[PDB]
């Protein structure tokens, strides 16, 4: 995909995340963990969840229309009748085809997209006290226990109170 | 290096979903991709039945929706009746005098399109003739009849008149009135008839007119019969006047339908009807119509979804599927 | 990091993008409604509630249509050899001559109106044996019993009524019009009286096609003191080609020709004024804007016009999403 | 957005930005400033700019056509003249639904690309002489006049002049 | 400097690029780009894929009537038949009401198969013929159509049947002289006036002859008026007429084709092709093409536009 | 293009990288050396070959359909069969302007976002023994003979191998 991050630089999904899209695991001196990122989810799900309704018309109801069908040759009139209905379902079937294959790419696209940017959300909180490791993950340069990995996934950590050590663990 | 993570560290990682058994969609980039979840746009299965719980729906049985409206008597159960959606089935007979209706199908459509068999006779007079003609292909009960709407006319003692009469439309709707003419199988029987060696009949309104002459010759034997009828419509809006003349061969209206402009169609099909919920119809039986496309058939009516050529399109409802290990 | 007032040997910059206190809602593949600084409306959905007379040539029908200004009723003798892209048919229009029918009016007015001119010439057809110019008290033109200017009405001279027999070759580089009838006499007496054969017939032929009507005597609704009608038909003679006429009665003949164009003119129903404004697009509602590549207005057009569709409004954004302070 | 620019790491928009679509604030020993960046926005109004053209004629010349609207019930013909007319408006319809989600998406996602292009061509210049705050700002660890800020938008400033000042500053 | 190094990311040039458009910009250079419109024509109609019948001087109209000069079409099949610009008739003069119904039915047929049928005609001279339709230099006619005239002094009703027993639908073309005059209307046929009804169980169609002179063609002032009738399985045709006939010698087989019929001009020859147009042979490599509305075959989705460009490669950014 | 690469953060195409469509130049103390990188231009190739297979089906025999050219001036009937066909042909013009748009844009997008996945990739081995000079050039701050650069190319550089050499570099 575009943006390279989903079978990109987070190498696959978990199959063990029943209770959101994207997420977190981590560990510290207190063990390890697992938790769902609630807003990236819905941003996606709210992109995907009927879709197609932005852009095919409510079912309407139609009526009486021409015959397509018929039991004996006549030619001039029936042949217009049947290249108009040949036409009309041409037509339609190729607008089909297209409005699916635009779709599901645009479905890759912006779950991609959700997973970079939850990665890059995460990269500006920490500052300079972690380092991109590579495959998605960050290695914190401090003590961080759960409340302050808690702190992270809900975008209060604050990198000024840990930057002292944490540039003396990156650094000397 | 230290095997052990240090206190003074932390490892966060970031990630995504996955299930153990993805689907396959197409995208403009890819052929085939694997994604966590897909949905079905096209519906290729029908309920092999039509239901008749929404629209009205009205099995034309061994009758065709022209023969209803004529007044063939195997028909006569048709008589007054409407529908949203009138079924011809494949197995339809006619059992009257034979009969052809030059653009037979613009006179279905008319009718089929109004929904409606509803008749109303009118006070014709038609002076010096001999009215409810009948005949042995036309049987009701085991007597020799005719259609029931039409009104066939033969001279009386040795005179065939010029007939001339006159219907005003002084109502709000359109009416459509049902008439023919009788093409005898020989020059012989056409005399012993009506009189005159040279039949006409013109119907007429004040903008328009229909002039037609009889065709005489020997054809097949239908019902013991090688004449026939051909049958003719004229529609009379409000305010206009309907108008009769003939020297002969007339098969005269006896009144009128009324036309309304209606939702109504007609379709063929030899599937059953029950009862059920749906509101889209094909030939095949009722349909669901939750999914936008459909590949069941491109005869529809009602609340449908587009007939495509394909019978499978997959939309990606999740993200690629990437499976651990 | 405190310090109220910001140190002298550091700097900010912010990077932004601009917004808007008033933004505008659209529709993307992705939102149902999103906010964007500023949006234009693609679907033009007013009229100018008139036609513009400044780009096409427009010509208003007034009281007549293309069919009798064709045929030249004396109230559409202003319209001889007019000329037009786009005529203009109102609904208080009326005929004023003898009552007639056109079988496939409908083809008849569209040859016409795409040819875009009523440009007639007359021909030198000799009528032997015939009295020419019959007259109507149903057609006056000032205050003399008339006929259609274009039409030719022959009657008996004498006693007698010969089989007329006339050509006309086509030695032009264009395709001819021609516009001819046949007389429905109301009576048998009518019938005698100006024609002596008790049965009249026409044939109009070309090397390639021909086109044969016989009179049906008999009562229409009587029309401005008639219950008789004429019928007209039309032949096209292509270039090298020749007309031939034959009949023994009942005879409206042409007395020439309309040059066919290859035309980019029309006609249109519509009861809006025409007047002085510039517009390339004309509906019935009246000209319209092009300056949108959608409208709602009419699916009935002519000229430079925005593709009709079913939407009254759809928003372009021409801006980013906007995000307020 | 995809790039998660604009309503993202850019908190919101700047109503007092009026002669550009993109730029800069700054705070320095000299005050405060605002400055459009002119190329980000002229991308950004060029791909705008009429961009339904690229696709449909603006209006096309048609002259006699079928008749749409009729006066009398006539069966057959008049069934498909009315058909052939139904069928061709519900296609353009569809055709103009689609193609503005189409297009509005693109101005979505092409404007949120220009945002952070920006953003990125102005982290590049800086190298180790700033840092992001979040939030699409930059602080700057050096002195850094408004000569200096200028050579910033107009890609000319080089890092390696304030390097040590800058390297001291952030590492104390 | 030995304690450092360089790495700098790429992509691809080339000296000589393409211009694409998009949706963000009316023209930007890209390395690659390939033609989606065919334009070109092969100039020539091949007829290596399709069966392809040139018309040569007839109409397929002409080739089932049997005009003299069309013989040579006789029991022809075809995918597609080719009827020349320069095509003309040579025997009697005729008119077909609907005539472009009754061209369609038959091109899409595909064959001109016919089966002559033991019609008895008691009474009546056969195998009339005329001055306008001359074969080996004598007077001839539609070898398709059997013109009767009065026996004697009489022409008297004829009156006859033929069921199809046949598991297939039959077509039966037949006719009726207009004479010029009623001179020629009663030295042909005796009765001052003809009529001629053909049916069958479900159908029925009767002409009058309609007598004067329509414009010279071939010495011929009088025309024929052909008509067609299809009898199904269990049918039977019935004929009546009392003058005027020009009667059917048998039937031609109907069948479900995918043949058609096509207007051109360009030479027919040996080629690799899968479909045609009135230009020629086309290739179907392509997925659109501008070189004619009318086609026949696999053929390329005809648009307005003369070229239309895909990108094939990435932008194109060329070195200084 | 959105990603900002290719003619953007990366001045220009190279004419002599033949055997790629994206790849490495590289200065050290052996000299200086071009390699192709494999996999990104195979992704780029996989997405473009063909591509229009996905949207337009391959194309089937159509037979009789309707006349189309005319002889004779009739009206009606022939208005309508000229008022279908130019119906259908508007329709189809539209399709085909707009899929060749729409394709374009996207393989300008995805070679777009090749290059910035190449760079992103490369970056995230460097990790802190590089940074980014602009122009799609990294200074790598320790001694990388050819064996080294070789391995950032097959992804195999080990950072910490070199992390104290480039440490000191950079921040002394
Ligand atoms: C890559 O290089 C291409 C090759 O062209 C070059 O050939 C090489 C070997 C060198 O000798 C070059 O000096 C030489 O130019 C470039 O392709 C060329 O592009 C130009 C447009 O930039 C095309 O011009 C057009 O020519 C038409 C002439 O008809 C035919 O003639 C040539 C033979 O000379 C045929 O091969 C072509 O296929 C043509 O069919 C002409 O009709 C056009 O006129 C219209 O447009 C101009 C404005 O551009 C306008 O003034 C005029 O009124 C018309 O409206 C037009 O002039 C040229 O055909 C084309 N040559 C070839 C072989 O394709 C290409 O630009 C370049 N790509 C890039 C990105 O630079
Ligand atoms: C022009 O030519 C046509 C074709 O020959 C003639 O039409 C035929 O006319 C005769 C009567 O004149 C018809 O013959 C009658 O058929 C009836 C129906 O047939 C049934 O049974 C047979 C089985 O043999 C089936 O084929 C068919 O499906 C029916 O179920 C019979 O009921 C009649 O039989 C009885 O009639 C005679 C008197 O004729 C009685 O005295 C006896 O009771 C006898 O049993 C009779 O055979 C025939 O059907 C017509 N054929 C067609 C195809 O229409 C025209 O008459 C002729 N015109 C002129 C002017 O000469
Ligand atoms: C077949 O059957 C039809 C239907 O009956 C007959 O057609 C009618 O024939 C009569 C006789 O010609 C027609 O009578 C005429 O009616 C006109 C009426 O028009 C309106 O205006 C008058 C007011 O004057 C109202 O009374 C009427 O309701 C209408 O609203 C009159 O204008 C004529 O009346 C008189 O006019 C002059 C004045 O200039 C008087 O001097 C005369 O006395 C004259 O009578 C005229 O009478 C009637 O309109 C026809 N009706 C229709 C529906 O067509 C056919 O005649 C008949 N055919 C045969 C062969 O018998
Ligand atoms: C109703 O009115 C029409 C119109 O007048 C009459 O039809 C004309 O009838 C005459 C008599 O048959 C026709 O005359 C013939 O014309 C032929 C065609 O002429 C063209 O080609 C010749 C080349 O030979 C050129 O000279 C000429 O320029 C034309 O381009 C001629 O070929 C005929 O000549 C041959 O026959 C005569 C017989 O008298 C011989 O003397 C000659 O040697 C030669 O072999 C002949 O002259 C004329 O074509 C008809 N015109 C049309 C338009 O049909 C009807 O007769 C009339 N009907 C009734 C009942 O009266
Ligand atoms: C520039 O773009 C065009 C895209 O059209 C490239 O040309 C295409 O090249 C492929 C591969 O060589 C050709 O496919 C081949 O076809 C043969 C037989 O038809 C088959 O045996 C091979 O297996 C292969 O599929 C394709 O036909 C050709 N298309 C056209 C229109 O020529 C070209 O390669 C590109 N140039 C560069 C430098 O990338
Ligand atoms: C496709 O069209 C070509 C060309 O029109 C056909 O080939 C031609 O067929 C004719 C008649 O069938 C050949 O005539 C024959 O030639 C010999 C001597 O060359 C002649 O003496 C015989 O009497 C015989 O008529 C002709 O050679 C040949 N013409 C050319 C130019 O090749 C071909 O039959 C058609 N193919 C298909 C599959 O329909
Ligand atoms: C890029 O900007 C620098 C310096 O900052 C400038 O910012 C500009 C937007 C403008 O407001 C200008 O007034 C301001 O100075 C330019 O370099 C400076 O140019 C001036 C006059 O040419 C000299 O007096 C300065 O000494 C000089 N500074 C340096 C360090 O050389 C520079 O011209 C400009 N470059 C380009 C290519 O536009
Ligand atoms: C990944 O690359 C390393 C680095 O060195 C190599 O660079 C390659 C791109 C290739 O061109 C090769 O010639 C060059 O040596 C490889 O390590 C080296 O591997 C070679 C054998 O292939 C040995 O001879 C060397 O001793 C060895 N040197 C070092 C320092 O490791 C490495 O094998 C390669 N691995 C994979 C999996 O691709
Ligand atoms: C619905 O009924 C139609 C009509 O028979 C079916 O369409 C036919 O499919 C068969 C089998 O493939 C073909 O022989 C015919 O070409 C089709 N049309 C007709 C008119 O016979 C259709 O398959 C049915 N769908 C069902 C039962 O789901
Ligand atoms: C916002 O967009 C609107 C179009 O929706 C612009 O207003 C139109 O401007 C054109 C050209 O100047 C005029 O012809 C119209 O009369 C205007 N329409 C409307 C509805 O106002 C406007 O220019 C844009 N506004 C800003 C601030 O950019
Ligand atoms: C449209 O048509 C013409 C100009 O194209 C104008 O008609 C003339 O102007 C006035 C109408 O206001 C009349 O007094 C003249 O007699 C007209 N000229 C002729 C030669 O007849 C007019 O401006 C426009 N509108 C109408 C209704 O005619
Ligand atoms: C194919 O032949 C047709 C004629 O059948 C050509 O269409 C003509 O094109 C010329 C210009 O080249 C126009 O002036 C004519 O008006 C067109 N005639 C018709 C009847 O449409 C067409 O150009 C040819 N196409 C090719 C050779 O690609
Ligand atoms: C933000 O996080 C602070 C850290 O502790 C909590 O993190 C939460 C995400 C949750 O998992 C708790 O169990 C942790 O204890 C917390 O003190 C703040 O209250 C949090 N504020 C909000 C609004 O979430
Ligand atoms: C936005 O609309 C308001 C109406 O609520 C009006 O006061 C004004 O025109 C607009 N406001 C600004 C700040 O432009």
């Amino acid at each position: 995909g575009i943006f390279g991050a989903i079978a990109g630089f987070i190498e696959n999904g978990w199959e063990g995340m029943v209770d959101g899209w994207y997420g977190f695991r981590y560990q510290n001196s207190e063990g390890t963990g697992q938790a769902a990122d609630l807003k990236s989810t819905q941003t996606a799900i709210d992109q995907i969840n009927e879709k197609l309704n932005r852009v095919i018309e409510r079912t309407n109801e139609k009526f009486h229309q021409i015959e397509k069908e018929f039991s004996e040759v006549e030619g001039r009139i029936q042949d217009l009748e049947k290249y108009v209905e040949d036409t009309k379902i041409d037509l339609w079937s190729y607008n089909a085809e297209l409005l699916v294959a635009l779709e599901n790419q645009h479905t890759i696209d912006l779950t991609d997209a959700e997973m970079n940017k939850l990665f890059e959300k995460t990269r500006r909180q920490l500052r300079e006290n972690a380092e991109d490791m590579g495959g998605g993950c960050f290695k914190i340069y401090h003590k961080c226990d759960n409340a302050c990995i808690g702190s992270i996934r809900n975008g209060t950590y604050d990198h000024y109170i840990y930057r002292d050590e944490a540039l003396n663990n990156r650094f000397q | 290096q230290n095997p052990i993570s240090n206190n003074n560290t932390a490892t966060l990682c970031l990630g995504h979903h996955a299930v153990a058994n993805g689907t396959l969609v197409k995208t403009i980039s890819d052929d085939q991709i694997e994604v966590t979840n897909a949905t079905e746009l096209v519906q290729s299965i029908s309920m092999g039945k039509i239901c008749n719980n929404s629209y009205r729906i009205l099995d034309g049985r061994n009758c065709t929706l022209i023969d209803a409206m004529l007044g063939d008597p195997h028909c006569d159960v048709f008589q007054y009746e409407n529908w949203d959606l009138f079924i011809e089935r494949s197995s339809a007979f006619s059992n009257c005098y034979p009969y052809d209706i030059p653009d037979y199908a613009s006179l279905r459509s008319i009718v089929a399109s109004s929904g409606t068999l509803e008749f109303t006779a009118e006070g014709f007079t038609w002076t010096g003739v001999t009215q409810n003609g009948r005949s042995g292909a036309c049987k009701r009960g085991s007597a020799d009849s005719f259609f029931s709407r039409l009104n066939w006319l033969t001279k009386s003692g040795n005179s065939y008149p010029t007939l001339n009469v006159t219907m005003p439309n002084n109502k709000n709707f359109d009416k459509l009135y049902i008439w023919g003419i009788h093409h005898p199988s020989s020059n012989q029987e056409q005399t012993k008839l009506y009189i005159q060696e040279s039949g006409r009949v013109t119907v007429s309104t004040k903008r328009s007119q229909q002039t037609i002459i009889p065709n005489i010759g020997s054809r097949p034997w239908v019902r013991g019969q090688s004449g026939r009828i051909s049958i003719y419509w004229t529609i009379v809006k409000p305010g206009d006047i309907l108008m009769i003349n003939s020297n002969g061969n007339l098969v005269a209206p006896r009144g009128y339908f009324k036309l309304k402009t209606g939702k109504s169609s007609v379709m063929r099909s030899d599937v059953p009807i029950d009862i059920c919920v749906s509101e889209c119809i094909t030939p095949n039986g009722s349909i669901s119509n939750e999914k936008p496309f459909q590949n069941v058939n491109k005869v529809t009516y009602g609340k449908c979804p587009k007939y495509i050529r394909q019978n499978t399109l997959k939309l990606a409802t999740g993200m690629r599927n990437v499976p651990e290990k």
